[PDB]
RNA sequence: UGCGAAAGCAGUGAAGACAAGUGGCUUGUCGUUCGUUAAAAUGGCCU
């Protein structure tokens, strides 16, 4: 591949390469938001 | 059927219905599993194809 | 059909209201017609494309 | 006119409360202002005739205070989604304005009364009335501490309030009509404005005389002053905010504005500000995206030039694109 | 893929799914989505099989 | 899941002289109305500025024919001797005819009555008279004393300027398109001598050396013209003076030129040129001048045009011969209740947030054959093959379909001697091309193969077998030939 | 300096055994059905069924 | 205030209906777009707006579900072979169900449809059907969600019109 | 099956179990094993 790797393609198909109060309340509302 | 159903008949119970007709084919309709006798529903149970042209 | 063509009737006693719609609402060519389902609100369409609402008073 | 009738930042600006009408109901929203740190789930009025005339937070579980228009002050915890008290005065008349300090709150009425309720106790300690001062719509509590010192109410034209002795102990010449904002600035200015006029003033309070005049270009709606008044963003009524920069220094009686932002779509589609929080170095603005749901925008003021406008993306004839499908269908 | 209505006895058929299907299930609470297996036999030198699921609204390949 | 693919048409690799796009275009142009005039049609023109008529010269007579009807709608028939050139001025208002005893009259277009002025120019016989094409106000005569005249026409006693300098028989005139004091005059002595009108103009500023006489010089692009006499034309360049295409392509002389730009067509620009002996040809001045198209009539073609860069019309091609008669080939271009109920239909959604657009575009319809075979229908695929009017590649490739989709013995089984012949029938014909020919093989190997009793019982195809097999030898014997003729092709390598 | 990796997938790898047919299928939907977890050989893909995406 | 005083509509009003909880109400008619507004006395605002090209709706209905009350779809439909539901979560997310399952020559338009609930009985499981009008005297009932034919209800004569009538049972 | 070019050149069994027909016999089969490099149930494709 045209940046200086190389890649290979195994038998079980995988690609390789060879290469170089206020936050108690704010979690509150975002959990009765949910 | 695939064209006119000529004539058709049932069995003493009425748990099945024959059918036939220019299609040369008879189709059985079944109603003899009791959840289709107490539900009241038919179903195309079979279909032979044994005459040559009509029934 | 015609202009001006809906009416509310009163129902279990069956007669119709008698002060609205008058000779001057803009109702139109009534085509369609929805209640709201919380506010006692009306909403009447008609053919010149207006949805027109009410607020029923007494919810 | 804009679907939404009463909106509050919370102090350090990362909540709002907004008030809507939902289908002849009216219901209390809140939002948070930035996500990186949408809630469905309001507080419905439940009579059709009953609706919010003032709105504040408390600072310790985190509640609004709304003072209704049946004379009843509902205490509404944020986290819950239930009023948690509603404090009574004795009457009917609509309450038109709240201040609290502390554990202290106070009201206003359309009876022209004046109301102290203590928060921690849930009782009424204090009612009375002044004489020369009959079509009130704005309280302030001027900070002294933990003394509860000094009212400051407005009727179209503001006056200051010793409550100990009961009486007017300075008179401001307000307005033309009745004032819309009252704000304290420092510890010894505070800024006024009224309902349709686009000339704030800010008044001297321990000798009278106004300091300053600022001038925005259009009908000033809110304001929103930052904690060492440094800035003034006012939310007008065209829509647009308008930042006055050191409103105190030596536009030598009257100041215009010196940053002017506003919001734009993709279309050209001008959609308008309510409400917008300013704060140091950091400017909270906002507007309505759909018909009711609050957009925020978190603006480094101090570094955007002085005609600004944002471009959002906002849907006008966008090729709905299912993500199932390629582009020919 | 044919799924019978076994009432009447009629199918619906969706004809050119780019591989036999070895697995076909229904797949949620209502049954919206339909999940099928496709072994695509066109090269015999490997087995390889395209997961499909589609929604059986429109029958449109959700998530391939 | 995934649309079916259509059935693909079978085509066959390209053969020589297939038909380019230039000469699709071209060959378009139909319906040849040919009209006897008296005499020669020496010159034809077209109206400029709503470019709808033409104007063509016969003896003593000038019809303006329209290009909506084909038909003369005017003429001019008050000339006293042979009349030679007419052509409309830039702007259409007015035209120009000359005369064998030199008097150009010029009359209003669409009006033959008025004389608008009559130059008496010299004694003998003009032959080319034009307005120019920049100025509107200035006339170039040129008659057989050797001189072209540019008229003033408010001024029609003296000439504004006199261009001499030639020496035999000035016959065309031209003016360069973008620099309006250039006159672009030939004669009968080659030499297309080009003036410029600020100067002294009894002197040409340079010389063009075409050798054989011209017939024509027309001007191309605001640098290059085109001189056409003898065989051949020359195309020159005006700023490098020189010779920089030619053509030879005819038999006889090049009597006239005409040249269209940017007109709705795949050729850009095109160059057609008259050559006394029946053809008219179109060049195309892009791709280095080379011929695309070309029309033969019936005699010398004297004169021909085409309808201009902005006809916006009905699109005609004249070319007048000298026999007397001129041939035209063109190409042709509830209620209100009711409506206030059902308004909305047109409205394609300006204003409104989200679009959506899932509606299919409706293809092709689907032919028979192509119907038989996506519903599996194989002998009724063959039997929609061989319908009467049926193209050949449509028989071909549902030959190929049904051979390379299923197996030919499936789509063969239930036949006998009525529903065989037209099997064969076709491949009788079939098996002469060599598109064809192999898929015509192995179709009826199968045939013989499944069907040989009925080569006993029935004779009404052997026969046929029979015919089929002396069509087999002729074809063989082509083929065979045309091996030897391909070895003795290689010999000489 | 030139080192061996493997980066990218292969094959989701279904239920190679015989004897059942009906459910060779291994990869679910969530409860709340926006992503689909599908196994690999390889790799563990949750593609989201919202934005046709493998998300995680 | 009327409700499309904010954004006016380009054609008759056809369909007309208030969502079931939340304060938005929908127009449609036959210039094929369908709009939401969420409505009060003062301004009754353009929530948003879908223009389904060459499908122009007849009907469209607010339809929300018994088992969460988190689906809210819209149906929407008009005298064209098949029927649109916008899955609605504020681009957009829209379904077209085309397919009667074998019973398409009884069905040849989509107008006249309702929405209704229904359940398993076997199961506790509610869920929505769409019920069509067809030719003859059918009434084609078929699956909310995914679809399916569920069953069909022929009358004698020529239908015109129908209706959904609930009625308890139990817990 | 091996080798090769797209042509071609070399090379092709035994057990176990079951059923059928006449404990035996005979044939055929195998979601049984070892070795050799070794056609069919009227049943066809969406809007």
């Amino acid at each position: 591949n045209y940046d200086t790797d190389f890649i290979f393609l195994d038998i079980e198909s995988t690609l390789g390469v060879v290469g170089t109060n206020s936050d108690i309340f704010a979690e509150q509302l975002h959990k009765l938001s949910s | 059927h695939d064209a006119d159903v000529l004539c058709l008949t049932t069995d003493t119970d009425n748990n099945y219905v024959f059918s036939a007709g220019v299609d040369r084919k008879i189709f059985q309709f079944s109603q003899n599993t009791n959840k289709s006798q107490k539900n009241n529903r038919w179903v195309n149970s079979s279909n032979r194809l044994l005459h040559g042209n009509d029934i | 059909a015609v202009k001006d063509a809906l009416r509310l009737v009163h129902l279990p006693s069956c007669s119709v209201f008698s002060n609205w719609p008058t000779s001057g609402t803009p109702l139109g060519k009534v085509t369609s017609v929805a209640f709201s389902p919380s506010g006692g609100l009306l909403a009447v369409g008609n053919e010149q494309g207006k949805v027109r609402l009410w607020k029923l008073n007494h919810y | 006119d804009s679907p939404v009738l009463q909106s509050a930042y919370d102090p350090s600006g990362q909540y709002l409360c907004y008030v809507t009408v939902a289908l002849d109901k009216q219901r209390v929203g809140v939002q948070p202002t930035q996500r990186a740190t949408w809630n469905e789930n309001f507080l419905y009025l439940e009579d059709s005739k009953l609706k919010v005339t003032c709105l504040k937070w408390v600072n310790d579980t985190v509640a609004i205070i709304l003072g209704m228009n049946n004379g009843e002050i509902w205490l509404y915890s944020v986290l819950a989604n239930e009023v948690t008290y509603k404090f009574t005065t004795g009457n009917s008349y609509e309450i038109k304005d709240i201040d609290l300090m502390g554990n202290q709150l106070w009201c206003i009425d359309s009876s022209d009364a004046f109301y102290q309720f203590d928060l921690l106790q849930f009782k009424l300690l204090q009612h009375f009335r002044i004489n020369n001062c009959v079509q009130l719509n704005k309280l302030t509590i001027v900070p002294a501490g933990d003394s509860v010192a000094q009212l400051l109410v407005a009727s179209h034209s503001i006056s200051l309030i010793d409550i100990e002795e009961k009486k007017v102990v300075m008179t401001f010449p307000g307005h033309v009509s009745p004032v819309s904002t009252l704000q304290v600035i420092t510890n010894e200015f505070f800024i006024s404005g009224a309902e349709g006029d686009r000339f704030l003033n800010v008044y001297d309070i321990h000798s009278g005389m106004t300091k300053c005049v600022l001038v925005a270009e259009s009908d000033i709606k809110e304001l929103s002053h930052s904690g060492q008044a440094d800035s003034i963003a006012v939310t007008t009524e065209d829509g647009s905010l308008e930042i006055f920069v050191d409103p105190l220094v030596s536009g030598n009686k009257s100041k215009k504005s010196s940053k002017k932002i506003q919001i734009v779509s993709k279309d050209g589609r001008k959609v308008p500000i309510y409400n917008a929080f300013i704060n140091k170095d950091l400017l909270n603005v906002s507007w309505l995206q759909n018909a009711t749901m609050p957009y925020f925008k978190n603006l480094q003021w101090r570094e955007i030039p002085n005609e600004y406008t944002v471009e959002i993306s906002l849907n006008w004839n966008n090729k709905n694109k299912s993500a199932d499908r390629d582009l020919h269908g | 893929m044919s799924l019978w209505q076994l009432e009447t006895n009629s199918q619906q058929f969706l004809p050119r799914l780019n591989g036999i299907i070895i697995d076909c299930q229904v797949l949620g609470p209502q049954g919206n989505y339909y999940s099928l297996i496709l072994q695509m036999t066109e090269n015999n030198s490997n087995s390889d099989y395209q997961f499909l699921l589609l929604n059986a609204s429109d029958l449109t390949s959700k998530l391939s | 899941s995934t649309a079916r693919p259509r059935i693909i048409t079978s085509k066959a690799p390209l053969l020589p002289q297939q038909t380019t796009p230039e000469q699709r275009y071209w060959r378009q142009y139909t319906s040849a109305q040919l009209v006897k005039e008296h005499n020669s049609v020496t010159h034809i023109s077209f109206n400029p500025q709503h470019p709808h008529d033409f104007a063509v010269t016969s003896s003593t007579r000038v019809q303006i024919f329209s290009s909506r009807t084909r038909q003369v709608i005017k003429t001019f028939s008050r000339f006293k001797d042979v009349v030679y050139s007419a052509s409309f001025r830039s702007d259409g208002k007015l035209l120009c005819a000359g005369d064998a005893t030199g008097l150009v009259s010029v009359y209003d277009s669409y009006n033959p009555r008025t004389i608008l002025l009559s130059i008496n120019a010299s004694t003998h016989p003009t032959h080319v008279t034009k307005f120019h094409t920049q100025d509107n106000k200035i006339l170039a005569t040129a008659s057989d004393d050797r001189v072209t005249r540019l008229w003033d026409i408010s001024n029609a006693y003296e000439p504004q300027l006199e261009l001499t300098g030639a020496t035999d028989y000035v016959r065309t005139l031209s003016f360069i398109p973008a620099a309006p004091h250039l006159v672009a005059t030939g004669s009968y002595d080659g030499l297309i001598r080009l003036y410029d009108t600020r100067s002294s103009g009894s002197t040409p500023i340079y010389s063009l050396n075409h050798d054989q006489p011209v017939e024509n010089v027309i001007a191309v692009s605001p640098t290059q013209i085109v001189s056409c006499g003898g065989n051949n034309f020359k195309v020159w360049d005006l700023t490098s003076n020189k010779k920089l295409y030619e053509r030879g392509n005819f038999n006889k002389a090049v009597t006239c030129l005409d040249y269209v730009e940017n007109f709705d067509s795949p050729m850009q620009s095109a160059l057609i040129a008259s050559s006394l002996d029946g053809h008219v040809k179109v060049f195309d001045p892009l791709d280095n001048f080379q011929v695309k198209f070309g029309w033969k009539f019936s005699g010398p073609v004297l004169s021909c045009a085409v309808s201009p860069s902005t006809a916006q019309g009905n699109r005609h091609l004249v070319a007048g011969l000298s026999s007397g008669l001129l041939a035209i080939r063109t190409k042709k271009k509830k209620s209100n209740n009711f409506q206030r109920m059902m308004r909305g239909s047109e409205y394609q959604g300006d204003q409104e947030h989200i679009i959506h657009n899932d509606k299919v575009r409706s293809q092709r319809r689907m032919r028979a054959f192509e119907r038989n075979i996506n519903q599996f229908k194989w002998s009724e695929a063959l039997d929609n093959a061989f319908v009467p009017g049926m193209a050949k590649e449509l028989t071909l490739t549902v030959l190929q379909e049904l051979r390379k989709r299923g197996k030919v013995r499936v789509a063969l089984y239930g036949r006998d001697e009525s529903t065989l012949e037209p099997l064969l029938n076709w491949c009788l014909k079939g098996i002469e091309d060599v598109r064809s020919a192999s898929i015509v093989a192995d179709w009826v190997a199968v045939v013989l193969e499944l069907y040989g009793n009925t080569l006993e019982s029935s004779p009404v195809l052997q026969e046929l077998m029979i015919d089929l097999k002396t069509k087999v030898r002729h074809e063989i014997h082509k083929s065979k030939e045309a091996q030897r003729i391909e070895g003795m092709l290689q010999l000489l390598t | 300096q030139y080192k061996l990796s493997v980066v990218s997938g292969g094959k989701p790898a279904l239920n190679n055994l015989s004897s059942v047919t009906g459910n060779k299928n291994i990869a679910r939907l969530s409860q709340d059905q926006r992503n689909y977890i599908i196994p690999f050989n390889n790799q563990i893909k949750v593609y989201s069924v919202e934005t046709r995406q493998c998300v995680k | 205030k009327d409700a499309n005083a904010s954004h006016p509509s380009h054609s008759a009003i056809q369909s007309l209906s208030f969502h079931p909880s939340k304060p938005l109400l929908l127009t449609g008619g036959y210039d094929k777009t369908l709009r939401i507004y969420h409505i009060d006395g003062k301004t009754n605002h353009l929530v948003t707006s879908l223009h389904l090209v060459g499908s122009p709706i007849q009907t469209c209905t607010f339809y929300t579900s018994l088992s969460n009350q988190n689906q809210q779809n819209i149906f929407t439909a008009g005298r064209r072979r098949y029927m649109h539901s916008w899955d609605l979560s504020l681009t957009a997310k829209i379904e077209k169900f085309s397919r009667l399952y074998g019973h398409e020559s009884t069905q040849r338009s989509f107008e006249n449809f309702k929405v209704a609930h229904l359940q398993n009985s076997q199961t506790n499981s509610v869920h929505g059907i769409v019920l069509l009008q067809g030719n003859n005297g059918w009434i084609n009932i078929l699956h909310s969600t995914s679809g399916l034919w569920l069953m069909g209800c022929k009358i004698e004569g020529v239908i015109t019109d129908f209706c959904i009538d609930y009625q308890p049972i139990s817990r």
